C-alpha cells in the first residue's frame, strides 16, 4: 500500500540562447500538476490537486518555484560557459524530485540526469556527485554547493514540505484513487513469427488501478507460455494490456482468457476461444489486412 | 534601472546623523551591500545584508534590510569630514559565483563643516612670478554662504571648499576668483555675502 | 546520447467497425524529449488530434500518448508518423487491430 | 588588492588601447565595469577562468581576453568618443567582489586641442597674515584640455596634505564651446609663523597625462606630452 510522488522537469538546451523548460507531477500514476514553458503558473490537472493548503500558501510555493524556474535556466548557462571547451550544446537536463509514503514515515528524493544518464543527487545538505560519474562535473559542484541559500531552501521541500504536502494530497484524493474500474476483453489472432504457428491476443482494455491477472487457461491449467504484455495508458487515465499465447494451428480450441481484477469483485472475465460471442466479435472487426505488421 | 536610490545627493552638517535609501526590484533578491566610494578611486564595502529582514552594524555604520518592500536604510552616526563619497547600493542576485550584481547609481554625500567663529573676508593674492596677476579669495566664511558662478564670461569663480588645518583642529571655507579683464570687492557679487565680511584695500 | 522512439498503435475499446472510438498512438524510449508525432487517417494528417504532456520513466527514457477520435471500418488505414534526431526519415506504424 | 594599468588615459578615435587589471588574490573570476554618472557599474566582460571570456551586459566595442589567471585586460580595437568613461576592474572566488582603483579614459575626436596646464602659485596677503594669523597659497592651473590633471602640494620636498584643499571638479574656460579647455584651483594653508620663515620652500605640482610618445605630432606648438608642471614660492621674511 505504498504511494510514490514525482515532480518530473525536463529543461532543453540547445544552444546559448534557446532554452525550454517544461514539468509534469505525479501521485502514483495519476497526474497532479502540469506546468509547461509556455505557462506562467503551475495549472492543476485535478480538483484535488492543491492538496490540504490555502491559497496564501499554496501562492508562496508557487512563487518558489517561479523564481526557481527563470534562475535554473540562467545557472545552467553559465555553468555552461564555465566548461566552455569541455562541455557544448544541445543540453538536456532532467529532474526526478518527491518522496514516498508509508505509518507516518516517509523518505524524500532528488535525482539529476545530464544528457540522460544519473550523475548528481541531493544527499542531507548539499549536492552530491554520484559513484561512476564523470569528474567534470567536480567544479559545478563545488560552484552549486557554495550557495547556502538554496541548499537551505531544498533542504525544507525534502525534509518537511514534500511530506506534509503529499499526506494532504492522498486525502483530498481519497476518493479518486480508490476509485475501481471495469476491464473489457476482447479476442484476436496474428501469425507467430514461427512456421505454423498462431499468437493468440487477448486484449484487456480500461481498467483501473494497475494491478491485474491476465492468463489463458485450459480448465484449471493456467498456460504457462502465457505471456503478460506492458501497461499501456489510456486517454481517461485507465490502463490496457494484453496477453499473447503461442500455439500450433488447430490447438485454438479449448483455451480461455482468464481476466482478475479487484473491480469485478470475484466474477472473473473468461472470454472463451471459439464462444458464439467470439465467433461475433471477430465478424465485427474484420479488415483488408493491410498494411499489417509484418 | 533595477536599483534606485534616494536622494539624488544629500547635505549634512558635520556630526550628525544621514540617512540613505536605496529600492530595488530585483528577482531573485539574495544579498544587499552598500559600498563606499571617496571621489577620485575604487569601491569599498562597508556592509552586507543577507535575511529577509536583517540588520547589520559596522562601527558608525548602520544598516537594515526589508526583502518584503524591497527596500534598504544606510545610516551614518555622527558624521564626519571624511565621510565625503559617493556611496553605492549594491543588490547580488545569487548566494554563489554565478550571480550578478545590480548596481544603484549612488547618493553623494557632501559633509559641510561645523563652523564656529565665521571670520568672512575676501584678499588679494599676487603671483610669485608675474607681479601683474592676481586671484581674489573669499575664506572663512560660514557654511550657510552659497558661492555663485559668474554670469561674466571672462570672471572665473570657482565652488566652495573645505580645508582642516589637522594640528589646529581648524576648518574653514575658501572660494577662489580671478579675471583678466576688475577689483576683489566686487568679485564675488553673485552669491550672497555676510554683512561683516573684510574688504581691505588694496 | 540518442535512443529511438518506439511506436505503439492501439484503441480504447473493442474495435467495431462503423463504431464510434478512440485511437491511441503510444510513443515511448526516445532521447531527446523534441519530437513531432502525427496521427494519419488514409496519408492525410488527422486534425483534431489531442496528445498529453510529456513525463519519462525509470531508465530516464521519454514517453508521450497521442489520441484521436475514429470510426474503424473494413478499408480505411489508419497510421502514427513520428519524427526524430535519431531516425534519418521518420517512422510510420500503422493500426493492426490483431496484433 | 586589485592592481590596474594604465590609471589615465587620452585617445583618439580609431585607436587601440588595452586596460591591464591585475590580482595577486587568486581568484577564478574577474569583471571589467565602466562607470558613468547617472547610471551606477555596468558590466563589459566577465571571466570564469584562464582562457575564458564572457560577453556582459554592454561588449559592444569592446573585447576582454584572459591570459592567465592574475591579469584580465580589456582591448578596444578601433576607440569612439562615447568610450570616455571610468573603468573599474573586479575580481572574486558569499559572492563578494573586490574593486581595483579605476582606470579614466578619455577619447577624442581630434589631439590638435590638447594643451598642458599653465601653472601659477599665488602667494598670502599682508591682510591675511595680520588679521587671521593664518597665511594661504593659491594654486592656479589654467589653459588645459583634456581635464585629466593630478594636483599635489609639496612642502620642503615632501608632499602635505593637512591644510589643503583642492576643487572637486575643474571649471571650464569658456562654459558654451564642447572643445573648452579647463582650469583647476588648490588651496595651501599654513600659519604666519610658518609663511615667514624665508627657509620654508613651496611647490605646487599639477601632473598632466597627456600624449603618449607613441603619437604623432606635427603642429607649431610643444608636443603636448604627458608630463608635471609646477609653480613655486620661498617663504618671507618681509
Ligand atoms: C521536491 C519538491 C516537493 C515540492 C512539494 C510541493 C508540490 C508542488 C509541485 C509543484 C511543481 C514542481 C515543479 C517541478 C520542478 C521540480 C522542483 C525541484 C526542486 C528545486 C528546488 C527549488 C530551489 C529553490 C531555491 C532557488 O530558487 N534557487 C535558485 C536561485 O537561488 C537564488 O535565490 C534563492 C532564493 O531566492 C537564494 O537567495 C539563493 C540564490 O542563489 C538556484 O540558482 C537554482 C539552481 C540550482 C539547481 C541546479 C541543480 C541541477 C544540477 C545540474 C546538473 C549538473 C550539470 C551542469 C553542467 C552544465
Amino acid at each position: 500500500k505504498n504511494y510514490t510522488f514525482r515532480c518530473l522537469q525536463m529543461s532543453s538546451f540547445a544552444n546559448r540562447s534557446w532554452s525550454r523548460t517544461d514539468s509534469v507531477v505525479w501521485l502514483g500514476d495519476l497526474q497532479t500538476h502540469r506546468w509547461s514553458n509556455d505557462s506562467a503558473t503551475i495549472s492543476f490537472t485535478k480538483p484535488w490537486s492543491q492538496g490540504k493548503l490555502s491559497n496564501q500558501q499554496w501562492e508562496k510555493l508557487q512563487h518558489m518555484f517561479q523564481v526557481y524556474r527563470v534562475s535554473f535556466t540562467r545557472d545552467i548557462q553559465e555553468l555552461v560557459k564555465m566548461m566552455s571547451p569541455k562541455e557544448d550544446y544541445p543540453i538536456e537536463i532532467q529532474l526526478s524530485a518527491g518522496c514516498e509514503m508509508y505509518g507516518n514515515a516517509s523518505e524524500s528524493f532528488l535525482h539529476v540526469a545530464f544528457q540522460g544518464k544519473y550523475v548528481v543527487r541531493f544527499w542531507g545538505t548539499s549536492w552530491q556527485t554520484v559513484p561512476g560519474a564523470p569528474s567534470w562535473l567536480d567544479l559545478p559542484i563545488k560552484v552549486l554547493n557554495a550557495d547556502q541559500g538554496t541548499s537551505a531552501t531544498v533542504q525544507m521541500l525534502l525534509n518537511d514540505t514534500c511530506p506534509l504536502f503529499v499526506r494532504g494530497l492522498l486525502e483530498a484524493g481519497k476518493s479518486d484513487l480508490e476509485k475501481q474500474e471495469k476491464p473489457v476483453a476482447w479476442l484476436s489472432s496474428v501469425p507467430s513469427s514461427a512456421h505454423g504457428h498462431r499468437q493468440l491476443v487477448c486484449h484487456v482494455s480500461g481498467f483501473y488501478p494497475k494491478p491485474v491477472w491476465v492468463m489463458w487457461m485450459r480448465g484449471d491449467q493456467e498456460q504457462q507460455g502465457t505471456h503478460r504484455g506492458d501497461f499501456l495508458p489510456n486517454a481517461d487515465e485507465t490502463w490496457y494490456l494484453q496477453a499473447t499465447l503461442d500455439v500450433e494451428a488447430g490447438e485454438e480450441a479449448g483455451l480461455a482468457c482468464r481476466v482478475k481484477h479487484s473491480s469485478l469483485g470475484g466474477q472473473d472475465i473468461i472470454l472463451y476461444w471459439g464462444s458464439l460471442h467470439h465467433i461475433l466479435d471477430a465478424q465485427k472487426m474484420v479488415w483488408n489486412h493491410r498494411h499489417h505488421h509484418h | 534601472t533595477q536599483v534606485e536610490q534616494s536622494p539624488q545627493s544629500l547635505v549634512v552638517r558635520q556630526g550628525e546623523n544621514s540617512v540613505l535609501q536605496c529600492n530595488y526590484s530585483v528577482t531573485p533578491d539574495n544579498h544587499l551591500r552598500w559600498f563606499k566610494q571617496d571621489t577620485g578611486k575604487g569601491l569599498v564595502s562597508l556592509t552586507v545584508l543577507v535575511d529577509q529582514k536583517d540588520k547589520t552594524s559596522n562601527g558608525r555604520y548602520s544598516a537594515t534590510l526589508d526583502k518584503d518592500a524591497k527596500h534598504s536604510t544606510l545610516h551614518i552616526t555622527a558624521t564626519l569630514l571624511d565621510d565625503t563619497a559617493t556611496y553605492i547600493c549594491v543588490v547580488g542576485d545569487r548566494g554563489s559565483a554565478l550571480g550578478r550584481l545590480h548596481f544603484g547609481a549612488g547618493t553623494q554625500l557632501i559633509v559641510i563643516p561645523d563652523i564656529q567663529n565665521p571670520d568672512p573676508a575676501v584678499y588679494q593674492l599676487r603671483d610669485s612670478k608675474s607681479s601683474d596677476k592676481s586671484v581674489c579669495l573669499f575664506t572663512d566664511f560660514d557654511s550657510q554662504t552659497n558661492v555663485s558662478q559668474s554670469k561674466d564670461s571672462d570672471v572665473y569663480i570657482t565652488d566652495k571648499c573645505v580645508l582642516d588645518m589637522r594640528s589646529m583642529d581648524f576648518k574653514s571655507n575658501s572660494a577662489v576668483a580671478w579675471s583678466n579683464k576688475f577689483a576683489c570687492a566686487n568679485a564675488f557679487n553673485n552669491s550672497i555675502i555676510p554683512e561683516d565680511t573684510f574688504f581691505p584695500s588694496p | 546520447i540518442q535512443k529511438t522512439p518506439q511506436i505503439q498503435v492501439y484503441s480504447r475499446h473493442p474495435p467495431e467497425n462503423g463504431k464510434p472510438n478512440i485511437l491511441n498512438c503510444y510513443v515511448t524510449q526516445f532521447h531527446p524529449p523534441h519530437i513531432e508525432i502525427q496521427m494519419l487517417k488514409n496519408g492525410k494528417k488527422i486534425p483534431k488530434v489531442e496528445m498529453s504532456d510529456m513525463s519519462f520513466s525509470k531508465d530516464w527514457s521519454f514517453y508521450i500518448l497521442a489520441h484521436t477520435e475514429f470510426t474503424p471500418t473494413e478499408t480505411d488505414t489508419y497510421a502514427c508518423r513520428v519524427k526524430h534526431a535519431s531516425m534519418a526519415e521518420p517512422k510510420t506504424v500503422y493500426w493492426d487491430r490483431d496484433m | 588588492a586589485v592592481t590596474q594599468s594604465p590609471r589615465n588615459k587620452v585617445a583618439v578615435t580609431g585607436g587601440k588601447v588595452t586596460l591591464s587589471c591585475n590580482q595577486t588574490n587568486n581568484h577564478n573570476n574577474m569583471y571589467w565595469y565602466r562607470q558613468d554618472t547617472g547610471h551606477g557599474l555596468r558590466l563589459i566582460h566577465y571571466s570564469y577562468g584562464a582562457g575564458s571570456t564572457e560577453k556582459g551586459d554592454i561588449p559592444d566595442g569592446y573585447k576582454a581576453s584572459r591570459p592567465s589567471q592574475e591579469n584580465f585586460s580589456l582591448i578596444l580595437e578601433l576607440a569612439t568618443p562615447s568610450q570616455t568613461s571610468v573603468y573599474f576592474c573586479a575580481s572574486g572566488d558569499y559572492a563578494e567582489q573586490f574593486f581595483g582603483p579605476g582606470t579614466r579614459l578619455t577619447v577624442l575626436e581630434d589631439l590638435k586641442n590638447v594643451f598642458p596646464p599653465e601653472v601659477a602659485v599665488f602667494e598670502p596677503s599682508e591682510a591675511e597674515i595680520s588679521h587671521t594669523q593664518k597665511a594661504t597659497l593659491v594654486c592656479l592651473a589654467t589653459g588645459f584640455y583634456p581635464d585629466h590633471v593630478e594636483l599635489s602640494w609639496w612642502v620642503n620636498g615632501k608632499e602635505v596634505h593637512s591644510g589643503v584643499c583642492t576643487d572637486p571638479q575643474p571649471l571650464k574656460e569658456q562654459p558654451a564651446l564642447n572643445d573648452s579647455r579647463y582650469a583647476l584651483s588648490s588651496r595651501l594653508r599654513v600659519s604666519a609663523t610658518f609663511w615667514q620663515n624665508p627657509r620654508n620652500h613651496f611647490r605646487c605640482q599639477v601632473q598632466f597625462y597627456g600624449l603618449s610618445e607613441n603619437d604623432e605630432w606635427t603642429q607649431d606648438r610643444a608636443k603636448p606630452v604627458t608630463q608635471i608642471v609646477s609653480a613655486e614660492a620661498w617663504g618671507r621674511a618681509d
